[PDB]
RNA sequence: ACCUGGGGAACUGAAACAUCUCAGUACCCAGAGGAGAGGAAAGAGAAAUCGACUCCCUGAGUAGCGGCGAGCGAAAGGGGAC
RNA sequence: CAUGGGGGAAUCUGGGCGGACCACCGCCUAAGGCUAAGUACUCCGGGUGACCGAUAGCGCACCAGUACCGUGAGGGAAAGG
RNA sequence: UGCCUAUUGAAGCAUGAGCCGGCGACUCACGGUCGUGGGCGAGCUUAAGCCGUUGAGGCGGAGGCGUAGGGAAACCGAGUC
RNA sequence: GAGGCCCGAACCGGUGGGGGAUGCAAACCCCUCGGAUGAGCUGGGGCUAGGAGUGAAAAGCUAACCGAGCCCGGAGAUAGC
RNA sequence: ACCAAACCCUGUCAAACUCCGAAGGGUCCCAGGUGGAGCCUGGGAGUGAGGGCGCGAGCGAUAACGUCCGCGUCCGAGCGC
RNA sequence: GGUAUAGGGAGCGACGCUUGCCCGGUGCCGGAAGGUCAAGGGGAGGGGUGCAAGCCCCGAACCGAAGCCCCGGUGAACGGCG
RNA sequence: UUGACUGGGGCGGUCGCCUCCUAAAAGGUAACGGAGGCGCCCAAAGGUCCCCUCAGGCGGGACGGAAAUCCGCCGGAGAGCGCAAGGGUAGAAGGGGGCCUGACUGCGAGGCCUGCAAGCCGAGCAGGGGCGAAAGCCGGGCCUAGUGAACCGGUGGUCCCGU
């Protein structure tokens, strides 16, 4: 045989799964309203003209338009729906 | 070997009970739309032998289209079936016996 | 000979008219879950995609 | 504790859930019925 | 061979298995005969109803039965033979 | 509807059934028996075949349930011109 | 660097085959679903059986699809839940 | 003149070795061994059987492969190989 | 005597550190692009055992024709030239 | 066609000298008490119906075996012996 | 009947969910690779209106450590945010107070993610409410874990069925 004798302290094995967040919807994409346009972990972008966001930080569109996106470094970078004609 | 999807619960309630099903009196439907197709004096019998029924019981006139005047006979007609002939036709209906 | 239908699948769902195949949401089933969640709301009915194909050919008599 | 309130001299329930040795005892409190619109819905 | 009665499996299926299934099948036994069985209502089941029994076609894979699983599955009524 | 065990009636002011149980409404007469036909089968006789044609068709077209094998139950050929 | 098979990879020192000749494996029944060749079309179609035929086909509407869907159901209806 | 006494034929058996290994033989031959008045050997006639028999017991024997005989049947068992 | 906290220099290090940050990748718009391109519905599949090489990382020992992933490619099926 | 000097089961295995301690757990034996306990007995009380008498249904106390719990013995009983 | 994974099997360890990393700057991504949590908790730790802003360091102060409580400067976040880690955050999601109970009922455009079936966000309309003068905010909790199809039953309720 020439046996062995290994063993596990594997006391690692685990992760959650995936959760796919980030901008859903760049600057420049005609949305519907309600279009969620990103999923962030905290508040990662602030909401703008004409965007909500919900319990998790979701935020979305609240009519219907292009996207803008905009950074306002010591406040922030905020995500937007500007309408049309 | 997984669960297929008999896993999708059934509604389906009021289900089968066990002497079997209930011999109850059946509605057949037929619209005017199909009705006016000939005129006179249009009655259950008069249907089935042609059109629709067959012993599918009961004969409810309803329906779309804009029947004619002419005494149809029946078992239900609609709010609407009643009114849409209302304008010249007949309310011949129920039994006694 | 003559398939026999498949009651179980007959039991627990109503194929509409345009051919779709319609059942129950799974999860409320009266809880069992529990302590609600304003979830418990959003259980009427739905359409089964691609399974449906399969879930229509167990009915092929009693349609 | 698994608890809901049952609206005074009626039906319905919320479906709550209290904390019992965690002062609790006597839960109620106005909510909305289905039967014509607010009780207050006890315990139970 | 077919038929009636008395007894009466397992393999398999359920992608394990015990309820269930195969199946009252295989087989064993008694008995009947050119057939055997059944047969003149303590019936059916909703029809002001029908009118011995048996066989076929429907009814119907419906009604239902079922670890409501796998799977099993009528009867009335309607056509016929007699 | 049958029935092994226990209890155990009534005779039409009787008794059973219509899917627990009552009450209505209605059906039928249990605890004795016989009864043709239409139905089933194919040892047997005949007639047909988008049936086989001797490694097929029956296991046997021939002296086959034979020879041979097996204690036995039983298994079981070849071979036509 | 044979043939077949099985393989990430075979001439392969992996499987099979001595050679030849015969026998030798995706079928049929009933349901169902697409496609297709036809009949008929708001309609289409017969089962079992009776009548003829003796390799004549008729007859037979019980029944079955389809003409309305929604709803667990009552129920309503071009709506319905 | 006793004896599950001794040596040793017949008779029963099978210790060690060689040979045999498509055998003379599906367990044999040669030499060598154990028992040999006993729980002995042997003829003839009878009885016990398949989860059963028989077994000074090895799961041994039950018609030349027994941790469940053989034959026929369920049967074309099932085979994600 | 830095044995030695913070603290300031001089030097540095880090998958689970970042003041910073490329190439590149993803997507939307406008254009080019007639391709065994696309998109929608439906019938039939097989596959679900991969392998080498290059580049980027784990595990290994900066071992393995080792092992796992990632992008690409070829073999697979081009053991044809 | 026998009758405890006999039969059955078990273990050890001529003969000699011997065969210690442990009944906590298991088994077996013994315990006319208690505990628990199934049919069945029993009916407090409630329900379905009818106009009713009634017909039907659930059903508490309590009475209820073996078994188990509980009390105790037991080692040539299973076993154990820092 | 006595499971599977598994650098043969057994033994050992593990089996769902959350968070970093591996992961190669969109997602997604393996290994018995590295490293930690969850199977709960809040009747206030929830609504809304109105206020306040931390941790530290340095002095000065009766008892008083090296932070008990005070006063004074400096200190943009290193505290706090119920529990793991991460992201987010004082121009509040943190600390306190007053009234409250939307930890509602009917619904649900439009999307995220995705084989299925599940999971997630959600403006808006109706009803009847809360807090605020108001604009307004309110379908639980800074956010991601705290969970389990069906079948079979149990308690209620009710327009239904009831041979």
């Amino acid at each position: 045989m020439a046996h062995k004798k290994g063993l596990g302290s594997t006391r690692n094995g685990r992760d959650s799964q995936a959760k796919r967040l980030g901008v859903k919807r760049y600057e420049g994409q005609v949305v519907r309203a309600g279009n969620i346009l990103v999923r962030q972990r905290g508040t990662r972008f602030k909401p703008g003209k004409n965007v909500g966001m919900g319990r998790d930080f979701t935020l979305f569109a609240l009519v219907d338009g292009v996207v803008e996106f905009q950074d306002r470094g010591r406040l922030g970078r905020y995500v937007h729906v500007r309408p049309l004609a | 070997g997984r669960s297929t999807t008999l896993m999708r619960l059934p509604k389906r309630g009021m289900q089968g009970q066990v002497p079997g099903e209930i011999k109850r009196p059946r509605y057949q439907g037929v619209n005017l739309k199909d009705l006016a197709r000939f005129e006179g004096e249009v009655t259950p019998e008069l249907l089935v032998r042609a059109g629709l029924l067959k012993k599918g019981y009961r004969l409810k006139i309803l329906g779309e289209g804009e029947a004619k005047p002419l005494k149809v006979v029946a078992h239900a007609f609609s709010k609407s079936a009643l009114e849409k002939l209302k304008a010249a036709g007949g309310e011949p209906v129920l039994l006694e016996a | 000979p003559k398939m026999k239908t498949h009651k179980g699948a007959k039991k627990r769902v109503k194929i509409t008219a345009s051919g779709k195949v319609v059942a129950m949401k799974t999860g409320k089933r009266h809880l069992n879950w529990q302590k609600s969640g304003k979830e418990i709301r959003q259980k009427g009915r739905k359409f089964v995609l691609a399974k449906p194909e399969a879930e229509r050919i167990k009915l092929l008599l009693p349609y | 504790l698994l608890l809901e309130c049952t609206e005074c001299k009626r039906r319905n329930y919320a479906t709550e859930k209290n904390k019992r040795n965690t002062p609790n005892k006597l839960e109620l409190r106005k909510y909305c019925p289905w039967c014509r619109k607010h009780t207050v819905h006890r315990e139970v």
